[PDB]
C-alpha cells in the first residue's frame, strides 16, 4: 500500500521484560530504521549510522571523513544558522554527538520527549543539504587538529595507529584516521585542493540512504512514528553505493612472525599477541571468537592468567577476538609485565601456546558453550533500560548486520553450537601466524624506526625460527585445566512482593554507632538485582601519605587475593567493587541478588583475616609506584582540575607525597596497618534493589559480626567522623597556580568562580546561569574562537561548596585563555538583559526536564541516593524541591546573581585558575569581542601556605 | 576477562 515503505518488520523479539513497543522498516531508498515507542520517556532520541568510515577516506586527504562528521553540525540548507542544532537541543533538553570508526559514522542527539520532531527535522538535513560552509570549514578544522595533539602523546593511540602502519601499506587499515590540521588544511592547501568540494563530493557520494540506519525513540505512538520516520527520510537519495568490503588481511606473510620492541610515555610494561583471523561477524549465532576468548582470557582457578601471576610474569590478562573491517578481524592476547616479565617473554608466549595446546587436546565443550549461552540468556531476559542516546546510537549501528527481527537479541542469544567453528578459530592461533608486541621504557635508544603520525619509538625485528619452533612444540603444562561449572551463575529471579511498609525513597532502618543502615525496596524495576553500598570510615585510612598508601596497598592485594575467586561470579553478573578513600574504604556489591550475600561474606572474612602474599606486595607496590609517576603525562586539563582539588580541600595528599612516602612501606608496616584500620569503623550503607528490609538488617549484620568476629571492631566516636572543608576565598580575590605539563605540548586551565554554600537557592541560582551559557560558552570559545578542543562549563560541587568553573585545553597559553573567557561571560551579561522573557522561561523548562529525568535502571537511581548519602546531605526529594523553586526564578534574579557573584566587578567574586602550561610553553606571564582588564592575580607559590592563611567553609547542615 | 569487538569522537 505504502510507496515510501519497502518493507515492515514482524514482530522484533525482545525482553519478556521490556515494556518498550518496536517495529522495523525499510523505506524505499534502503534505509533501515527501528521505532522505539516508549510513553514514559522523559528523553526522547534519535540516531543515524552511515556505513561508511576513515578506511574510505581518499589517500590525499587523510580525515575527510572524521571532518565531515564535524561539519554536518555546522549549517544546512533549511536551518543555515551554525549552530542552530546545537542551540535548538540546549534550549530543549537536549544533547548530541557522534564518532567514526573505520566502517561507520555515527550520529546521535536525545531531546525533551515534547521536541522530537522539531529536532529530527533539523537533524535529518545533516544528510540532505549541509552547507560546509568556508568560514567554518577553516575553524573547525582546528578542533580536529586538537583532538589529534590530545592523542599525540596517549600509549593507547600510539599502539593503535603503529599496528596500521606496520601491515600492508597498500591496506586502508594502515589510513591515519583522526585527521588534523596538515592533512586537511595545510597539505591539501599545498595541493590546490578545494576542500569544501572533496566535503560535498565524499558527502554526495557516500552518504547514500542504502548505506543509512536510523534508529527513533520517543513517546509517540509506533505509527506516529513510523509516519515521522517517512516524512523526514524518506526523501535521501539512493545512490546504490556498494558496500565496501576488505577480504584481504592487512597483515600477510611478510608481516607474521615479527616482534616489535615499543617505546611507552607512561612507565608501563606491555606484551601484546596477535593472531589475524577471518571475519567472525558472520558467525553470530555460534560466536567461536567468544568461546576462545572466554577461556584463554579466564582468570579462574587453572587459567592461563594464573600460571603466569603465580610466576610472578604476570598481572592482567585479556584475551578475545578484536574486530577490524568487514573481512578480517584479529585475536589478541594482553598481558601487563611485571620486572621479571619483561625478562621471561619467551616464556610466557610458550605458556600461552601451551595453553592453547590443551584447548585444542581437549576439543569443543558443549557444557561451556550452554554456559555462556545462558548467561547471555539471563543478561538479556534482565537487560537494564538503557538510556535512550546511547540506545538509538547502537541499534543504529547494529541494524546494518542483523535482521530487524533480530537487531535486539543478535549480540546476546546464542543457538548454534559449532565445534567445527570453534577448530577453526583455534587452529589461526599458532606461532607461525603469531605477532609480538612488547612495550617497556626498556628500549629508550634502542629503536631504529619512528612512526610518523604519532611519532612512535620502535624496532622490528625477525622472530627466531628456533623460537618458533619451541613455541610449535608446546608440550602440555599440567597446570592449565579447564574451568569448572560456574557455581555462582543465577537460579533465583523470583522478585519479592514489594512489603506495605516499603517506602518510596531510602529509608534510615538502622542508627547505631557503628552503623548507619539506608534502605529501600526497589520498586520500580522489578529485576532480580540489587545494590549493595557501604562506606567504611577510618581516621587511619588518610591520615598521613604513608598511611594513605597502605590503604591502597591493603585493597590491592585484598581483591588480588579474591580476583580467582571473584571472577566466576563476575562472569553471573555478579561484580564487587573495592577501593580506598580518603576517609576510609568503598565497598559495592552490585548485580543477581542470589548469589549476592556468598559474595559479600567472602570479601568481609578476606577483609579481616587478610594475609599478605610477600611476592605479591612487592609487585603490587612497584606497579603502584609506576601509577604514581605516570599521572605526570595526563592530560593538561586534567593536571588543572587535579591541582585545583589540592588547592580547594582542607587535606589532601600530592602524588609526590604519596610517591616519596611509598618506599617506608614495609610488609611488616603494612600487616600491621591493616588491623589498626580496622580497629574503629563506622559504616553507612545503602542497601537498594529486590531485596526485603530484614534481608538488608541481615546483610548489615553480617558485615558488623564479621568484622567484629576477626577485627574486634569497635564503633567511631561521632566526633570522628569529621568530612573535610573546603577553602573559603575572599571576596574580590583572584589567586593563580601556575605549573607545567612536561609531556604533552598542550596547556590546560581550570577558573573556578567560587559562589557559595550549597542552598536550594544558591544551588538553582548556579544551575540556571550554567544552563544559559552552557551552549554559548561552546559555541563561543570553541566553534568560534577555536581555542580548544576540549572546552567545558558548568557547576562544580564539592565538600559542601559550588561554583562556576572553566576547563579549556589549548595551544594558546593559559593567561590568553583567561581573558577569553573573561570577555565571554561579558558577553553573557548582554545577552542576558537581550535575551527575551520566554528564552528564559525556555532555559527553565530545559533545567527541569534535566533534573526530573527518571533514573531508567537500578544502579543509576542507587547514585543518585548515594550521592545525597555520602554528601550528608540526605535530600532525596531534592528534584522536586529545587526544580520548583527553580521554576520562580526571574530574569532579574540571575542578573543580580551575576552582578553580585560572577561579573569581572562583582562585590563577592571569588576566582581561583589554574594553569598548566605546555612542555615546550616559556615561562608565560580583530573580529573578537572585548576582553575586560583584570586585577593582578597573587599567584600561589605554596599550598599549604595558601589555606593555612584562607578560612573553611562550614559543612552544609543535613536532611 | 574476554573482550570483544578506537573511535573517534566529536566532543570533549
Ligand atoms: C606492532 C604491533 C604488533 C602486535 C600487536 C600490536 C598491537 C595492536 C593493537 C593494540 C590495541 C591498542 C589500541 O589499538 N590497545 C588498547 C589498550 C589495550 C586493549 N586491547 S586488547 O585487550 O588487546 C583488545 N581489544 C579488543 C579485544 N581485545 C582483546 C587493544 C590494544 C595494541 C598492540 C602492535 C602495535
Amino acid at each position: 500500500n505504502n510507496p515510501a515503505i519497502k518493507r515492515i518488520g514482524n514482530h522484533i523479539t525482545k525482553s519478556p521484560e521490556d515494556k518498550r513497543e518496536y517495529r522495523g522498516l525499510e523505506l524505499a531508498n534502503g534505509i533501515k530504521v527501528l521505532l522505539i515507542s516508549d510513553p514514559t520517556t522523559d528523553k526522547s532520541s534519535a540516531a543515524l549510522d552511515v556505513h561508511i568510515g576513515s578506511l574510505s577516506d581518499p589517500p590525499n586527504i587523510a580525515g575527510l571523513s572524521h571532518f565531515l562528521q564535524h561539519m554536518l553540525f555546522l549549517g544546512t540548507k533549511k536551518y543555515p544558522k551554525e549552530n542552530e542544532y546545537s542551540q535548538f537541543l540546549s534550549e530543549h533538553a537536549g544533547s548530541s554527538n557522534a564518532f567514526t570508526s573505520g566502517e561507520h559514522t555515527n550520529y546521535y542527539f536525545d531531546v525533551s520527549h515534547e521536541h522530537l520532531e522539531g529536532a529530527l527535522d533539523r537533524f535529518a538535513q545533516f544528510f540532505l543539504s549541509p552547507l560546509f560552509d568556508e568560514s567554518a570549514k577553516d575553524r573547525e578544522v582546528n578542533a580536529v587538529d586538537s583532538e589529534h595533539e590530545k592523542n599525540v602523546m596517549n600509549d593507547a593511540w600510539r599502539l593503535f595507529q603503529l599496528e596500521k602502519a606496520t601491515g600492508n601499506p597498500k591496506h586502508p587499515f594502515s589510513k591515519f584516521g583522526t585527521g588534523n590540521k596538515y592533512t586537511l588544511e595545510t597539505r591539501p592547501n599545498q595541493e590546490g585542493i578545494d576542500v569544501r568540494q572533496e566535503l560535498l563530493k565524499f558527502h554526495s557520494a557516500y552518504y547514500s540512504s542504502n548505506l543509512m540506519a536510523v534508529v527513533v525513540l520517543g513517546r509517540e505512538s509506533l505509527d506516529d512514528l513510523t509516519n515521522l520516520v517517512v516524512k523526514l527520510f524518506s526523501e535521501v537519495e539512493n545512490k546504490n553505493v556498494p558496500l565496501p568490503e576488505f577480504p584481504e588481511h592487512p597483515f600477510q606473510e611478510e608481516h607474521l612472525k615479527q616482534l616489535y620492541k615499543i617505546v611507552p610515555i607512561k612507565d608501563i610494561r606491555n606484551l601484546y599477541v596477535t593472531f589475524p583471523i577471518p571475519d567472525l561477524q558472520k558467525y553470530y549465532k555460534s560466536n567461536p571468537g567468544h568461546y576462545l576468548g572466554h577461556l584463554i582470557g579466564h582468570e579462574g582457578p587453572g587459567s592461563l592468567l594464573s600460571e603466569l601471576k603465580s610466576k610472578g610474569w604476570v598481572n592482567t590478562l585479556v584475551g578475545g577476538q578484536k574486530e577490524g573491517a568487514r573481512g578480517f578481524m584479529f585475536f589478541i592476547i594482553n598481558v601487563d609485565l611485571t620486572e621479571e616479565g619483561l625478562l621471561h617473554v619467551e616464556d610466557i608466549i610458550l605458556h600461552m601456546f601451551q595453553y592453547i595446546q590443551k584447548l585444542r587436546a581437549e576439543g569443543p565443550q558443549e557444557w561451556v558453550f550452554q554456559e555462556l549461552k545462558d548467561l547471555n540468556a539471563v543478561a538479556f531476559r534482565f537487560k537494564d533500560k538503557e538510556r535512550p542516546r546511547g540506545y538509538t546510537s547502537k541499534i543504529a549501528g547494529i541494524l546494518h548486520y542483523y535482521p530487524l527481527e533480530e537487531v535486539l537479541t543478535a549480540e546476546y542469544l546464542l543457538e548454534e553450537f559449532r565445534p567445527d567453528l570453534i577448530e577453526m578459530v583455534l587452529d589461526k592461533l599458532r606461532p607461525e601466524n603469531v605477532r609480538v608486541a612488547i612495550v617497556s621504557k626498556s628500549f629508550e635508544g634502542k629503536t631504529d624506526r619512528t612512526e610518523e603520525w604519532y611519532g612512535t619509538q620502535y624496532k622490528q625485528e625477525a622472530i627466531p625460527d628456533e623460537v618458533i619452533k619451541k613455541w610449535q612444540n608446546a608440550d602440555l603444562n599440567g597446570k592449565f585445566k579447564l574451568p569448572t561449572k560456574n557455581e555462582f551463575i543465577p537460579t533465583n529471579f523470583e522478585i519479592l512482593p514489594l512489603e506495605k511498609e516499603a517506602t518510596p525513597y531510602p529509608a534510615l532502618i538502622k542508627d547505631t554507632a557503628m552503623s548507619k543502615l539506608w534502605f529501600k525496596q526497589d520498586d520500580k524495576f522489578f529485576l532480580p538485582k540489587a545494590n549493595l553500598n557501604f562506606e567504611f570510615f577510618s581516621p587511619f585510612a588518610y591520615v598521613d601519605p604513608l598511611h594513605s598508601n597502605m590503604a591502597y596497598l591493603y585493597l590491592e592485594l585484598l581483591k588480588d587475593s579474591l580476583n580467582e575467586y571473584a571472577y566466576a561470579a563476575e562472569l553471573a553478573g555478579l561484580s564487587y567493587d573495592l577501593q580506598n578513600t580518603i576517609y576510609g574504604m568503598y565497598l559495592s556489591v552490585k548485580g543477581y541478588n542470589d548469589k549476592q550475600p556468598i559474595l559479600l561474606k567472602k570479601i568481609i572474612e578476606k577483609m579481616a583475616t587478610f594475609e599478605i602474599d610477600e611476592k605479591r606486595f612487592e609487585i603490587i607496590k612497584e606497579a603502584y609506584m609506576r601509577s604514581l609517576n605516570n599521572f605526570r603525562a595526563e592530560q593538561p586539563h586534567q593536571h588543572a582540575m587535579y591541582y585545583l582539588r589540592l588547592l580547594m580541600t582542607e587535606v589532601a595528599w600530592t602524588k609526590d607525597e604519596l610517591k616519596e612516602a611509598l618506599d617506608d612501606v614495609t610488609l611488616p608496616r603494612l600487616k600491621a596497618f591493616i588491623p589498626q584500620l580496622l580497629s574503629r569503623l563506622h559504616i553507612e550503607a545503602l542497601l537498594h534493589g529486590n531485596i526485603t528490609k530484614q534481608a538488608a538488617l541481615g546483610i548489615m549484620q553480617m558485615v558488623e559480626d564479621t568484622l567484629i568476629e576477626h577485627a574486634h571492631t569497635k564503633p567511631l566516636l561521632p566526633s570522628q567522623l569529621v568530612r573535610y572543608r573546603e577553602v573559603q576565598l575572599p571576596d574580590r580575590g583572584w589567586f593563580v597556580y601556575q605549573q607545567r605539563n612536561e609531556v604533552h605540548n598542550n596547556s590546560g586551565i581550570e577558573i573556578y568562580y567560587q559562589t557559595d554554600m550549597q542552598s536550594t537557592s544558591e544551588n538553582m541560582f548556579l544551575e540556571l546561569f550554567a544552563q544559559i551559557i552552557s551552549e554559548p560558552a561552546f559555541n563561543t570559545l570553541r566553534t568560534k574562537e577555536q581555542l580548544g578542543y576540549i572546552v567545558f562549563s558548568g557547576p562544580r560541587r564539592a565538600n559542601g561548596i559550588q561554583g562556576l568553573r572553566f576547563i579549556i585545553q589549548s595551544e594558546k597559553p593559559p593567561h590568553y585563555l583567561e581573558s577569553r573567557v573573561e570577555a565571554f561571560l561579558i558577553t553573557m551579561e548582554k545577552s542576558i538583559e537581550d535575551m527575551t522573557e520566554e528564552a528564559f522561561q525556555k532555559h527553565i523548562q530545559a533545567l527541569a526536564i534535566r533534573r526530573l529525568d527518571k533514573p531508567k535502571k537500578l544502579s543509576a537511581e542507587s547514585a543518585k541516593y548515594w550521592g545525597e548519602i555520602i554528601s550528608q546531605q540526605y535530600n532525596f526529594d531534592r528534584d522536586n524541591t529545587e526544580v520548583a523553586y527553580l521554576k520562580t526564578l526571574t530574569k532579574e534574579d540571575i542578573i543580580k546573581f551575576y552582578k553580585e557573584m560572577l561579573a569581572v566587578d562583582a562585590p563577592r567574586r571569588h576566582k581561583v585558575s589554574v594553569h598548566v602550561l605546555a612542555r615546550e610553553m616559556d615561562s608565560n606571564p580583530i573580529n573578537l569581542s572585548q576582553a575586560p582588564a583584570l586585577p593582578q592575580p597573587e599567584v600561589i607559590q605554596n599550598m599549604t601556605e595558601f589555606k593555612r592563611g584562607l578560612p573553611l567553609f562550614p559543612l552544609v547542615k543535613p536532611h | 576477562h574476554s573482550q570483544g569487538t578506537f573511535v573517534q569522537w566529536l566532543m570533549n
